[PDB]
């Protein structure tokens, strides 16, 4: 497994993923990994994107996912199924994730990490996200659409 | 003098509208149960003493 | 018709009742009532209650509902299916019930309503109802139980 | 339709009607008539009819019923069925007419208004009907039995 | 719906469109928008594309028609029929438009918007639409046959 569920009580609050060799998470996701591996990482707050991040133990660093800033229009993978990407916004049908949901990976049809969820914003029909993305120069970024609430 | 019956003058009118004021909303609040719940005892008692 | 909605908007915020000659909605309700000849009265303030009334039109007062006191334990029916009535609570399963559904009436088996739901309590599996009843005497009293919210 | 009735607080207590490009409604008659376009029109009195005119909006003119001064003795029509015109007297049967029927047209055998309703008596067999005509000459006048009531 | 009619006096007297996510409505179109949600939003002016905008609310935001600037030579489609585009200048055959018609956007193979219509001129063999388009740049320009009539 490359993602971990985060709980703070036994509830899941979100979730982690390894990507290009470190492991991510909101900050604003409270609880601790279920992976005592990572959880006994120290992360560094990265309050400009609301991120945290360690580097991932070489015995952990088999589990690692490749991701890439090549991402045209299209249709991308997720836990909850498809999500659609055009004019610069990651979109996902209504109803489709929600609270616990932030910080799981969006794949591309090769199976490369594109984003990372934070959170989203219900535009009737759809439901916008609020992902970090790379720049066409590979450059982190978050997109935040206004409203957004975090999951 | 004129000083005195101004202000016994004032503090009777504030008096009298405050004592009204919550005679009339003890009334409201006492039979207000009552209003609301048409087939009720409504004992006359209640018209003597919230009235 | 026995329910009216209550539109501020053009969204239903809330629902008007007719029960023996006498309209109630909700107090914190804002919006016209949608009925003509409802909109048209003006009701007065029961801050105890959290609720308005007054009479209704001559033309309604030959089909509205009948008022009962006589509660006992057991099945309730309402708007959205069945009510349970135990421990002097009127309580639903989870996710029956919410916002907008302020001022529904709950009914027993003969057709006569019992109590005017107001709010209720979100539990881990059931809700609690905040209802407006009436005594073994048929005196006007309102249930909060602790940590209700209006609907 | 060409007929619209009048409502006050959502119930019908008379009609309006168009008759050759004029909108014609009782005077006595209280409430807005159930449109939209013809009711935004200021309406003229003619108490001495105890009717209320104004223009029909331009682009509902074309849309309005025809009149005509002539009227044979005979059997004439309206909303409610027959209507019996002799010895210069509109006439229903005894318990077709009553309160609410005030501005309704009645129509001659070619769909032509010949008079509109505003009140009536009971004879011994039939009801003698108030109406606002047109003489031999094409005057207005208003016709009106002994005793006639509002409707 | 994405395309609503515009009514002055109960009828349609043009369109107010929502491309982009943005609702698009002639200046010279005087009513409200049929859409009681899209008529309760401030819109503001331009008027040196002689239209109206303002932003959709929450729901309409996905809800709505993507544009394109890319327009090559062949035909587009409207409510009207077909729309050939030649020469840079969008021509409908001979009576096509017509009052009314303003504000409906011409749509490309896609369903996306190519332009906004405002007016025409007759030529006497096809008739030339005054429309707002998208420029090479993707800069909003309008373009407008001399003479051209607002519809």
């Amino acid at each position: 497994d490359k993602t971990f569920p985060i709980m703070l009580n036994g509830q899941v609050n979100g979730y982690a993923c390894v990507v290009g060799g470190r492991v991510f998470k909101p900050l604003h996701v409270e609880g601790r990994i279920d992976n005592e591996q990572l959880a006994a990482i120290k992360l560094k707050k990265a309050s400009i994107y609301d991120l945290e991040y360690g580097d991932v133990p070489q015995c952990m660093k088999s589990d690692t996912l490749q991701y890439t800033s090549d991402k045209p229009p299209g249709f991308y993978n997720w836990h909850h199924g498809a999500v659609q990407y055009e004019n610069n916004r990651f979109t996902v049908p209504r109803g489709v994730g929600g609270k616990g949901d932030s910080g799981r990976p969006i794949l591309d049809n090769k199976g490369r990490v594109v984003a990372i969820v934070l959170g989203g914003v219900n535009e009737g029909s759809r439901t916008a996200l609020s992902v970090v993305t790379w720049n066409q120069k590979g450059v982190t970024v978050k997109d935040t659409p206004e409203g957004s609430e975090p999951w | 003098t004129i000083i005195g019956l101004c202000t016994c003058v004032a503090i009777i009118m504030v008096s009298c509208v405050t004592s009204v004021w919550l005679l009339c909303r003890t009334r409201n609040l006492c039979i207000t149960p009552y209003k609301l719940a048409p087939n009720a005892q409504v004992p006359i008692l209640l018209a003597l003493l919230c009235c």
